[PDB]
């Protein structure tokens, strides 16, 4: 299982903050993701930094005001949030899954080595989920 | 109308001065000179 | 982007339900992966997975949950169902960058 | 019974005519040009 | 104080014995042999 932080309330205008822990550091080589759930308008998804460190991918309809940080001493996600509209007024789940590190069109030398490659990977699936965290905003 | 067809644009992939980094070069090349394998040459 | 249908269920329980994700772009890499997969919330709880890629179910869901289909056309079969198994379901596409969720199949027992 | 495990069956991957792709190339080897590291040898 | 900067620890991913993996490897290059684009050196 996962653990998330408490429910918050925050006065719209500040910023606010979300932690997501694992127990000890048994999830390291899965990656990271976290979603959003507004009741009645189905989940978003908020995005990921897999788990090597190499992808910080955020949807550029959160990128703005969303921040995503894995701190791997504490093993720890952070998710920081800046604008704090009353749309933001909802549950927000951190997720632990697994993703699939295809290759595709991959530039080999002549000798045979690997010049480089675009290895675009897909996500597979989010097997661990936290416990949800309610974020309240109100004026 | 005599050039339908004889020359090809064949925009390409090449690594630049470092190896790691790399870059969309574009050359010319005549018909009689590629064949296919939009649509790829070789 | 994605969708599917119906947009709400009520099926009488120990009877079997099927709900169609259509996407709107390939979904497949090379030939047989099928990065979709089926997300389940129960009320008031953290949404649970029933199956990846498509295929084959996770470890920790029983064999009530069955998913199947290629391309576009993707269709879920949950057959004898109980009240254990009432809530919202949804579909993730991996396949394109940024991955998005569906608008949400309620299912209720009739 | 003589030449149990002294013939591999080695599949890998190759760069081919071109070299935006690679290939899986299959082959036999003796056992006496290959060194482990299925299993991986080279 | 003769030594401030004048010599640079590089590391670069040369591919090992086999020509399929990577390998982080470092070194030691004098300033005049590095060219700027931590930051990144050729
Ligand atoms: C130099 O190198 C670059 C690499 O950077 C390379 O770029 C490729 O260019 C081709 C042609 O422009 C692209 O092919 C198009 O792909 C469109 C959708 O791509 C999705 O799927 C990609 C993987 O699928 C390919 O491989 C599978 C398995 O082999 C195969 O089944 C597929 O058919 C397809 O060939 C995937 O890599 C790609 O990922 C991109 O986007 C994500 C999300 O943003 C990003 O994270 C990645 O980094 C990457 O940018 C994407 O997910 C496809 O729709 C398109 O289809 C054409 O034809 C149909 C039918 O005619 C038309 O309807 C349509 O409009 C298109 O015209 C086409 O197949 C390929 O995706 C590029 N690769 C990458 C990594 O971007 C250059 O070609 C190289 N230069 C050369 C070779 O000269
Ligand atoms: C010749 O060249 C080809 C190039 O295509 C190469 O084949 C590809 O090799 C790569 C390298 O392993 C494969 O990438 C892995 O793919 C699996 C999924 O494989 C299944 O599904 C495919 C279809 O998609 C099937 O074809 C295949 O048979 C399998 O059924 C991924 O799951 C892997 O992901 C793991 O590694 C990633 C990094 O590489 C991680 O980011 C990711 O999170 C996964 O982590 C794994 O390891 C963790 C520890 O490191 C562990 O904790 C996790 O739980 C998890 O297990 C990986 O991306 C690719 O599928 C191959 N096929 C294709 C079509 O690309 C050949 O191998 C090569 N031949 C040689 C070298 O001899
Ligand atoms: C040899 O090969 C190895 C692995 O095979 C490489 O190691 C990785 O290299 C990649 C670069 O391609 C590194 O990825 C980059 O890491 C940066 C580290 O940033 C830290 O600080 C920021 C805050 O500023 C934190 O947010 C972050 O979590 C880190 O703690 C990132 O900043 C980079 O992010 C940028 O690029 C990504 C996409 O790549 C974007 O999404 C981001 O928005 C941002 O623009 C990037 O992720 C990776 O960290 C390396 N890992 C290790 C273990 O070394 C070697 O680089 C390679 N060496 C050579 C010479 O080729």
């Amino acid at each position: 299982q996962l653990v998330q932080s408490g429910p918050e309330v925050r006065k719209p205008g500040t910023s606010v903050k979300v932690s997501c822990k694992a127990p000890g550091n048994t999830l390291k080589t899965y990656d990271l993701h976290w979603v959003r759930s507004v009741p009645g308008q189905g989940l978003q998804w908020m995005g990921w930094i897999s788990h090597e460190g190499d992808k910080k991918v955020i949807v550029e309809r959160f990128k703005a005001k969303v921040t995503i940080d894995w701190d791997r001493s504490t093993n720890t996600a952070y998710l920081q949030l800046s604008g704090l509209t009353s749309g933001d007024t909802a549950v927000y789940y951190c997720a632990k899954g697994s993703k699939h590190r295809l290759r595709d069109y991959a530039l080999y030398d002549d000798d045979g080595a690997l010049n480089w490659a675009v290895d675009v990977d897909y996500l597979s699936n989010l097997e661990f989920w936290g416990q949800g965290t309610a974020v309240t905003v109100s004026s | 109308d005599d050039m339908r067809g004889e020359l090809k644009n064949c925009s390409f992939n090449m690594t630049t001065e470092l190896r790691d980094k790399k870059q969309k070069v574009y050359s010319l090349f005549y018909r009689l000179d590629v064949v296919q394998i939009n649509k790829e040459y070789r | 982007v994605l969708t599917q249908s119906p947009h709400s269920l009520s099926v009488t329980p120990g009877e079997s339900a099927s709900i169609s994700c259509k996407s709107s772009h390939s979904l497949i890499h090379g030939d047989r992966n099928n990065y979709l997969a089926w997300y389940v919330q129960k009320p008031g709880r953290s949404p649970q997975l029933l199956i990846y890629l498509a295929s084959s179910r996770a470890s920790g869901v029983p064999d009530r949950f069955s998913g199947s289909g290629s391309d576009k056309d993707f269709t879920l079969k949950i057959s004898r169902v109980e009240t254990e198994d009432v809530g919202t379901y949804y579909c993730m596409q991996g396949r394109e960058s940024p991955w998005t969720f569906g608008q949400g199949t309620k299912v209720d027992i009739k």
